[PDB]
């Protein structure tokens, strides 16, 4: 019982239930998304996704808001994109400096949402706060100061993962993610959390300091660790394999591999 | 039929024994945009690099190791590398599979779906 | 008809033990008319009981202001299988306003009933009261009162003999201001984080356990059985058009008197302040800025106080909101930065975090504020912070978010030349 | 003025009396979601 | 101040002795009975109320007994233990001190009541007394704007407070004599303090303009 939505007046035909990021993915446009991925749960704590709907007063997350039949997003909006640099802002006004010597550094979401929804310069005339890194393990290399509590890594903990160990402790701008005992987050997929922090917060630990994006060659093959024959992306610098990234597949490996395999 | 392998002028161990590979880019998976995978892209084998004796710096003898073309659909890129006269492998493109979300579905009532946090 | 309310008599005011003074056992309840007929209401069916809320019009008191009934009816639909609850909210966590916590104390049998009420009502297996952890004692008291409900019968199996099975449940709160949003609360009933969750999956469709569940605040609930006894048309009859009903008001702060007193809604904020809570410190002249109805809506200034009338729209029309109907009253020998700087100060201890805007927005202004009453500022960062409390309106995910902007909103509109001010001295003093 | 000597346990002891009086809770169908 | 991380110490260790009483274990029970089968979870905040009142703080193997009652992942319960103020994570006094500094509170000159009770008891807000018996903390509205200044005590409201007034309660507590909660000043209730401006007149009565269709 396909249902008709306009997205910026074109007419799409999806399916009900579908959110209004997904018809927008339908028509091709990508709604800015700092909280939201597919595999994992919705959560709606990033508002990045925060769109105009035609004739409604108050924007929508478009992750989150199921799509009505005859609604028009306005993904250019006026409103849309003051929203957008509002949240960029917001998402800015703490984080910290560190994208030169930050390994996400070249390939971060908030970097390149920044340059492309988010104003040029900042009005924040305060002093950032600062979060003790806390460890857990010898693989992810943890900044949390850079955290933007966007909550995948909880989420892809508690779904995919399925080890309840890391959840968030605090309220408000104190509000912080990890595990509030010493504890250690192991698991197969463990890595994948690195490859699902939208920040540098959660970084390879023997990847780190190694490699910036831009110089790396990506060659996509196979892993041979396991018969189950995950795609990757072998990322190579001057003839010296630098990681191994996961590739999407969805019948094979949906976008994760395991810590072996990476 | 289309030949221009005599007109390129390219030489014939690159001609006749290089895979080119027409793919399209799968998303850097560290990032959530996909804008770099909606064009088809052709590139070469990869071949031996080695260090430099005097700086360490990776020396390579392929000339078309850094060789990548840009194409709009699998066809045209099929077709240029027939004109040209390389061997070539064509991998399917890749599309994420619609899913179904519910913000709903992480409160529910009986469903193993509940969200501990 | 009448185009001048504010005089409420003893016959008319609903919480008839609101001070205490008479019995809060189910005795005294029962003595002054609470519990009456109560097996006739729930016999006459869902849909009267709805249908006399609707003709009451009675508006949410929380602070939203929604329309009780239409609120209620959206519960109305057939059961799926799941349960259906009924939540009352009574964490009393807006700054000023303490009206819930009269009535747990004082009046808990009025409570009780209208659970049982409006869980007829609703079609709810059982209510939920949550009540705010720190109201221990007034807690301990409801649960008396319940305790006797169930003992008398009418509460529990066959409750008051009209063969509907109701329950009502004490939930006490761990501290949270947040835990008042309905998605909060529901969230804390479940036993996680108490924050909200998003609003297009409907508290009417999914809620409490993932059940359908109705979210309404104490006054609102307690209000239900003598609105159906006495007649919606008797609730409609005080007050203004789509402001009807008699509305407890919290006044606070700098007036001689400060009390908890009922009146009819569009009361005159003058009289209402004059005639109960013995006028403002100083006389009126020395009035300045009084807050209408809590922290969360914004400060009106003398000039408007002297004439708005305290009901939704005309508040409303002056820029500000009836909210949780709490007065809270300054005198011109106040720091109203000061005043508005702690209550951004409060917002920001009671942020949640999970919304962006929120979780960052609110500690900006709050150091913004401060900065603001030390002085220590320019004045376009006036302007500056407007706009970043525009941003964070509208976009928050809660309502907290919304409630720490709209004090700085009116702060702004109202007291921008004391701001200048203190800024233009700040700099004298330092050269 | 009842409410002068409560004790530390008084809510707790009376949700314990209240038990009683409580009808059948409705059940999921499953111990925990996680089951 | 308080961090929202665990640091284990010898007193706070996961090896720190802490169950509850058999009595407290049938309150649990009541808990679990009164949320539906198969959402045992929504007992978490009560179950780490009642370990907090019957350890007076809720040490991390407090946390560990509860998660592991009510069969929840422990994350969730450390969760749930530091997103609510009223959970102490650290040891407090015997008398925990809850100043209202929020603006109604405020405007009644609640800092002088703090400042009294500073000077009184010697410690800064935040410290516990060396006797452990007070802690001093200042907190949000409480619920009694109305009757401000007002400050809380372990379960109680001490409301319409001048410094004199806290400082006298803070005598009677020490020695050990319990005061009664309530207005320190005349008023009784939230009734105005000059006198009832309503409700003068004796309750109406059931049955009293009830409509005739019922
Ligand atoms: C931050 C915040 C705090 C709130 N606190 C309370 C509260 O303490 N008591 C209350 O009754 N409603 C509170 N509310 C309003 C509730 O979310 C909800 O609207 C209310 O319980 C509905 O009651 P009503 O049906 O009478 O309108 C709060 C809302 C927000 C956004
Ligand atoms: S994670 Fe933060 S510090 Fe690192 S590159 Fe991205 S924006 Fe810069
Ligand atoms: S650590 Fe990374 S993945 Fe986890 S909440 Fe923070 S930004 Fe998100
Ligand atoms: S607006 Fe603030 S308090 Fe409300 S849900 Fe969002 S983060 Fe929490
Ligand atoms: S990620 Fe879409 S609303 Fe936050
Ligand atoms: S302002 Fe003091 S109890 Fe709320």
């Amino acid at each position: 019982n396909l249902i008709e939505v306009f997205v910026d007046g074109q007419s799409v035909m999806v399916e009900p239930g579908t959110t209004v990021l997904q018809a927008c993915e339908k028509v091709g446009m990508q709604i800015p998304r700092f909280c939201y991925h597919e595999r994992l749960s919705v959560a709606g704590n990033c508002r990045m996704c925060l769109v105009e709907i035609e004739k409604a007063p108050k924007v929508v997350a478009a992750c989150a808001m199921p799509v009505m039949k005859g609604w028009n997003i306005l993904t250019n909006s006026e409103k849309s994109k003051k929203a957008r640099e509002g949240v960029m802002e917001f998402l800015l006004a703490n984080h910290p400096l560190d994208c030169p010597i930050c390994d996400q550094g070249g390939e971060c979401d908030l970097q390149d949402q920044s340059m492309m929804f988010g104003s040029d310069r900042s009005r924040f005339l305060e002093g950032k706060r600062a979060v003790e890194d806390k460890n857990i393990g010898p693989l992810v290399k943890t900044i949390m100061t850079r955290c933007i509590q966007c909550t995948r890594c909880i989420r892809f903990a508690s779904e995919i993962a399925g080890v309840d160990d890391l959840g968030t402790t605090g309220r408000g701008n104190d509000m912080q993610v990890g595990t509030y005992i010493e504890k250690m987050f192991m698991s197969e997929l463990s890595g994948n959390i690195i490859d699902i922090c939208p920040v540098g917060a959660l970084t390879s630990k023997p990847y780190a300091f190694t490699a910036r994006p831009w110089e790396t060659r990506k060659t996509e093959s196979i892993d041979v660790m396991d018969a189950v024959g995950s795609n990757i992306v072998v990322s190579t610098r001057t003839g010296e394999v630098m990681r191994i990234l996961p590739r999407m597949h969805e019948d094979i490996n949906e976008e994760w591999i395991s810590d072996k395999t990476r | 039929k289309l030949d221009i392998t005599t007109l390129t002028g390219v030489p014939e161990e690159h001609i006749k024994t290089r895979k080119v590979r027409i793919f399209v880019p799968a998303r850097n998976n560290m990032q959530s945009g996909v804008n770099n995978t909606k064009k088809w892209k052709m590139e070469f084998d990869t071949r031996e690099r080695w260090e430099n004796p005097l700086m360490g710096w990776s020396s390579t003898a392929d000339p078309l190791s850094n060789l990548v073309l840009t194409f709009s659909t699998k066809e045209d890129a099929v077709a240029f590398a027939e004109k040209n006269g390389w061997s070539f492998d064509v991998e399917e493109r890749k599309v994420p599979k619609p899913k179904s979300k519910s913000y709903g579905a992480n409160f529910s009532w009986n469903k193993r779906t509940r969200v501990s946090t | 008809k009448k185009t001048s309310f504010g005089s409420l008599k003893d016959e008319d005011r609903i919480f008839t033990n609101l001070y205490g003074r008479h019995d809060w056992r189910l005795k005294g309840a029962q003595s002054r008319g609470d519990w009456y007929k109560t097996k006739e209401i729930l016999l006459k069916g869902p849909d009267w009981i709805l249908g006399e809320v609707k003709t009451s019009g009675l508006r949410g008191r929380g602070g939203a202001g929604f329309p009780t009934g239409l609120k209620w009816s959206f519960m109305n639909k057939p059961s799926d299988g799941r349960p259906k609850y009924l939540v009352v909210n009574a964490d009393e966590g807006e700054p000023g306003t303490c009206k819930d916590r009269e009535i747990i104390r004082h009046d808990p049998h009025k409570l009780v009933e209208g659970c049982l009420v409006g869980g007829r009502a609703m079609g709810a297996r059982a209510a939920y009261i949550y009540i705010r952890g720190e109201f221990y004692n007034e807690a301990s008291n409801l649960q008396v009162a319940i305790r006797e409900a169930y003992e008398a019968g009418l509460i529990g199996k066959n409750a008051c003999g009209s063969g509907y099975d109701f329950d009502v449940f004490v939930v006490r709160g761990a501290g949270a201001y947040i835990c008042g949003e309905e998605t909060a609360l529901i969230e804390s009933i479940e036993g996680k984080q108490g924050k909200p969750r998003l609003k297009p999956p409907f508290p009417a469709d999914v809620g409490v356990f993932g059940c359908p569940t109705t979210v309404a605040n104490v006054e609102t609930v307690a209000v239900s059985p003598t609105i159906c006894r006495r007649g919606g048309a008797w609730f409609a009859s005080f007050g203004r058009e789509r402001n009807s009903g008699t509305k407890l008001f919290n006044i606070s702060g700098h007036v001689n008197h400060p009390c908890t007193v009922e009146e009819e809604m569009s009361v005159p904020l003058k009289e209402l302040i004059e005639k109960h809570a013995g006028g403002v410190i100083g006389g009126w002249d020395n009035l300045l800025a009084v807050i209408p109805g809590g922290s969360s809506t914004p400060l009106i200034p003398k000039s408007v106080c002297e004439t708005v009338l305290m009901d939704f729209d005309a508040l409303v029309q002056a820029q500000t909101g009836l909210g949780t109907a709490a007065v809270i009253v300054m005198d011109r020998s106040t720091d109203i930065v000061k005043a508005i700087a702690r209550l951004i100060e409060f917002y920001k201890h009671e942020s949640c975090g999970q919304c962006t805007p929120c979780r960052e927005g609110v500690d900006w202004m709050n150091k913004v504020m401060a900065r603001f009453v030390k002085g220590d500022a320019r004045p376009a960062e006036i302007d500056s912070l407007w706009e970043i409390s525009k941003q964070i309106e509208g976009h928050t995910i809660c309502a907290l978010g919304d409630g720490a902007a709209w004090p700085v909103q009116g702060l702004i509109r109202h007291f921008r030349p004391e701001l200048e001010e203190r800024m233009q001295q700040f700099a004298l003093q330092h050269q | 003025l009842q409410h002068h000597e409560y004790s530390t346990y008084t809510f707790l002891d009376l949700n314990v009396e209240l038990s009683k009086f409580r009808m059948p809770q409705p059940s999921s169908g499953r111990q925990s979601p996680r089951h | 101040g308080a961090l929202f991380v665990h640091r284990d110490t010898p007193e706070n260790n996961p090896d720190t002795p802490f169950d509850f009483t058999p009595e407290n274990y049938k309150r649990i029970e009541a808990i679990v009975k009164n949320y539906p089968e198969g959402h045992k979870a929504a007992a978490v905040l009560p179950v780490l109320d009642l370990a907090q009142r019957q350890n007076g703080w809720l040490p991390i193997s407090a946390m560990n007994k509860v998660a592991e009652i009510l069969q929840v992942p422990p994350m969730r319960v450390y969760e749930v233990a530091t997103f609510y103020t009223m959970y102490n994570r650290k040891p407090v006094g015997k008398y925990h001190i809850q100043v209202c500094t929020t603006t109604p509170c405020m405007l009644r000159n609640s800092d002088s009541i703090l400042e009294a009770i500073q000077k009184k008891l010697g410690i800064k807000v935040g410290e516990t007394t060396p006797d452990k018996l007070f802690t001093l903390i200042e907190v949000e509205c409480l619920g009694a704007c109305v009757n401000a200044p007002m400050v809380q005590i372990n379960d109680n409201y001490y409301e319409d407070l001048t410094p004199k007034d806290i400082e006298e309660i803070i005598d009677e507590l020490k020695a050990g004599k319990i005061p009664k909660p309530g207005p320190r000043s005349g008023r009784f209730s939230c009734e105005p303090a000059g006198g009832l401006t309503s409700l003068t007149e004796p309750p109406k009565g059931p049955g009293f303009g009830v409509q005739a269709g019922l």
